[PDB]
């Protein structure tokens, strides 16, 4: 039979295939997935056009066996943003697109770009426009109500206002020179661009 | 002939021969959540944990007390060691609602520089890619 | 007028050596 | 019957590990946490996750009105020997609790300052108006749905409920040490 | 089994590709992406109408080597 | 013959013969985010940083005070000098939020021209695409 | 797989073909 | 009525030499 409709929609299996683990190839020429990469932003930041941001590598960044340096300090990383904000948001999403060693060694990281202790999105300070949102109808009101006591004195337009410009959304302001993370969101490889040799000793 | 020279490379790693340590380290917090013993080698700083305790998280401290994350390496033979990729004056160790600070008492601002770019000074990395 | 609250800042009164032992790490 | 109980951690199974990262969930993004603590195999003898693991997460679409806690979803665990799994689990609290919860920010202000302003404004021209001798619902309606954003503060212990059946056959073996 | 259909799909893995590291042919005759050009406004600019500007470099752009001047 | 021609560039990027060098430097601020040393060349500014420092970002400043970017690049063995392509009077150096302004006080107006097209005066830049 | 939409779609990379000096 | 805070500035007061010794780049 096909009936007991509702419990037996409720008692419908949910099988989750396993996994199986393997193993990393090179871990000398390897930095993997949540690695972090802390950078400090060269550009003021303004969402108010999308752009493209840029920050330096503040340290070097070893490999996940941390024996090999595999990006150096001073690397350029060149990323950017749009979409600007929503009402109530204060972080913008930023992806970091590319890193330039000082050496010439480029690879193309997609990953996310995260504040100084790993939450996501950078932030700064929000102009939420008060002014361009509330002037109008309070400007309005304000001006009836005076003409109204000077009519009386002898002896809506509001919301048309605010209805237009209610709707604006916030501008986030960053400073230049803030730190901060890159939080890698996928393995990289370099060992078409490394290798590794053993010093003469004395 | 490769197989050498990654012999010889493993060996080198392995040597670590010429290397100063700084023990001079202090702590004040929630002792609970503490390592057993904290030093570095003049590029890693090591904090070494029992094997009964919990791994902590360990943040990077500045000059005005803001925390960051730093990278972190497990080593050891018990992956009883976390070696942080970074000498600094000041680390948080945070274990849920538990916070410890660790001072290093003897920071040397100038370290030593990494002329070959890999943690050890007998092995260069070199650059295959030419191009 | 809320702001997200800070992570416990450790007292700084109890301040003591991490190492009561040189470690066998360092061959010592 | 399970195969190798020696190579395998079962579904059910939790992972004790240490929020790295601070989580706001202003926007997507990874999460990132170790493990504090050994994990085993069914059989409770083999060490197969070992303790200082890192485990790459990541959470999306944000909380709505009523709501104090995120979906994250953990995607992969790296051993600090170089082993690594694909295991696409539910984080949850320290006791199990589904989805990661902390401080919550409703934004009050942002949702009912304009109308309170308004209504106050309106109040006090009529008032002075009166003295010589709608907009509100308005602003209400544009502000009044502006999701809650949730604050998870680093170092904060989370577990991960293992979704899966997980085989380390293929990374491990067993050998006897000869005895003294 | 396809039921749990809410905590199935939110279950559904993120598998991103991995990334290989290149090189940059010739860094004297490269200036590579965010680089910073540094110039000077010429028109004075007034955004009534679609327009096209105007601007002259202020210093020499050198390679990401650092020693061609390319600019 | 293209190789002998590579080999005599290099050659003479590295010869580095018949330079000035400006050591006026003083610093206000936030000195725990300073440089080691810092000079200049004429045509180039270095900073050098210790090994266990954070690089910073590194600022242009105008007569009136307004900070604008300026093109670095990454010189030494241990990547620790920072090279900005300008010789200015006034400099900033910004990591986090902490500030240091950096004074040259031997400032040149002169300076000495660049004829070659290069960094160097012993290499043309030559058009090859001629058109 | 194919989820985390909306953190996959953000994360999808921007490649601007470069250019050659005439 | 509000505008976007400036960096901070650094104080004037502590003015010292960069160089305490030649650099070695400078072959001195």
């Amino acid at each position: 039979g096909g009936g007991g409709g509702e419990l037996a929609e409720k008692l419908q299996p949910m099988r989750l295939s396993g996994s199986s683990a393997g193993r990393l190839g090179n871990r000398d020429m390897l930095i993997t997935q949540g690695t972090q990469l802390d950078c400090v932003l060269e550009t003021r930041l303004v969402t108010t056009q999308p752009g493209m941001t840029t920050c330096h590598l503040t340290r070097d960044v070893y490999s996940t066996s941390g024996r090999v340096v595999l990006l150096d300090r001073g690397s350029k990383v060149v990323g950017f943003y749009q979409g600007g904000l929503r009402q109530g948001q204060a972080r913008i999403f930023v992806q970091w697109s590319r890193i330039e060693t000082p050496s010439g060694v480029v690879i193309n990281l997609d990953s996310p770009g995260t504040g100084p202790l790993g939450e996501a999105g950078l932030g700064g300070w929000i102009d939420r426009h008060f002014w361009e949102r509330f002037g109008g109808a309070i400007m309005i009101s304000l001006i009836g109500d005076l003409g109204d006591w000077a009519s009386r004195q002898g002896s809506s337009a509001a919301a048309e206002a605010l209805r237009n410009s209610i709707n604006i959304p916030p501008t986030l302001y960053k400073n230049q020179g803030e730190r901060v993370n890159i939080l890698v969101a996928r393995d990289l490889d370099f060992s078409d661009v490394y290798s590794l040799e053993s010093i003469p000793t004395k | 002939r490769e197989a050498n020279a990654r012999a010889a490379v493993e060996a080198a790693f392995e040597q670590r021969v010429g290397a100063y340590y700084n023990l001079k380290y202090m702590m004040s917090g929630d002792k609970d959540i503490a390592p057993v013993n904290a030093w570095d080698d003049g590029r890693f700083t090591y904090f070494k944990f029992s094997a009964n305790a919990d791994l902590p998280s360990i943040y990077f401290v500045d000059a005005e007390g803001n925390e960051s994350l730093v990278p972190r390496t497990t080593v050891g033979s018990s992956n009883n060691i976390i070696a942080v990729h970074k000498v600094n004056p000041k680390w948080m160790i945070r274990l849920g609602n538990r916070a410890l600070a660790i001072f290093n008492e003897a920071y040397d601002p100038n370290g030593v520089p990494n002329d070959t770019g890999t943690a050890s000074p007998a092995v260069r990395r070199v650059n295959k890619g030419g191009n | 007028c809320a702001s997200a609250p800070k992570p416990k800042q450790p007292s700084d009164f109890n301040r003591e050596p991490v190492n009561k032992t040189v470690p066998v790490e360092i061959q010592r």
